[PDB]
């Protein structure tokens, strides 16, 4: 992969760091910092928004923050930005989920997140971004959400199932992350 | 409801992130998204 560095699994860095476990502990912190610099912007929301997000946690690592995906992996590279124009455009047709009630929210944005996780815009920090996104989606809708309503593995079987089609263990997880009407 | 929203993204968007760490597998704990943060200044 030409993302990392040659005849190596890591990707290139700002700070030229070489192996694995440094990177994930210089990327945590320095995005971590950076995510808390993120503002609830209102709608619509768009793939610019979404690379905006990624750009602001991962711009003092990687030149690519915020760029799309120029390999495969999900959606190819040619396709993401159309495949996320009609995901969007149906969010917004949908008012941005605003006025629905606790339990249609919770469908609509359990199938709208792993609509978008099929597109996976990033060559990495994709889930991160997206659940910022989420995040202000749901509060813009009026409704608290905190990831911490679940644990890992639990998220990793529901975006499995999500990837075969199967939203209802997707649904569970919003179910218990998403709280009261702000 | 605008600035209201804004309100509720600053006080809870931190702790949301080392959740979304956590989720991503990323050592990290309740407590640590209730830490203060350093500053950016990377060695
Ligand atoms: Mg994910």
């Amino acid at each position: 992969d030409a993302y990392c560095y040659p005849g190596s699994t890591v990707l290139r860095n700002k700070l030229d760091i070489h192996d694995e476990a440094t990177l994930s502990e210089a990327e945590q912190q320095l995005s971590a910092i950076a995510a808390d610099n993120v503002e609830f912007s209102p709608p619509p929301y768009s793939l610019a928004y979404l690379q905006n997000i990624h750009r602001i946690l991962f711009s003092d690592l990687f030149e690519w923050a915020g760029e799309l995906r120029t390999v495969g992996m999900f959606c190819q590279p040619e396709y993401m930005e159309k495949e996320a124009s009609k995901i969007f455009t149906a969010m917004a047709a949908a008012n941005w989920f605003e006025g629905m009630e606790r339990a249609e929210l919770i469908a609509a944005v359990a199938e709208a997140y792993s609509d978008i996780n099929v597109v996976h815009p990033f060559r990495e920090g994709n889930g991160r971004a997206q659940r910022i996104l989420f995040e202000h989606l749901i509060m813009n809708a009026g409704f608290e959400i905190s990831w911490w309503g679940i644990e890992k593995d639990e998220w990793i079987y529901a975006n499995i199932a999500a990837y075969n089609g199967v939203m209802e263990p997707m649904e569970q997880v919003f179910e218990k992350c998403i709280g009261q009407a702000i | 409801s605008l600035e209201t929203k804004k309100a509720y993204a600053a006080r809870t968007r931190r702790s949301n992130y080392a959740a979304s760490l956590r989720l991503e597998g990323f050592k990290v704990t309740f407590a640590d998204g209730e830490r203060k943060m350093p500053t950016r200044e990377e060695v």
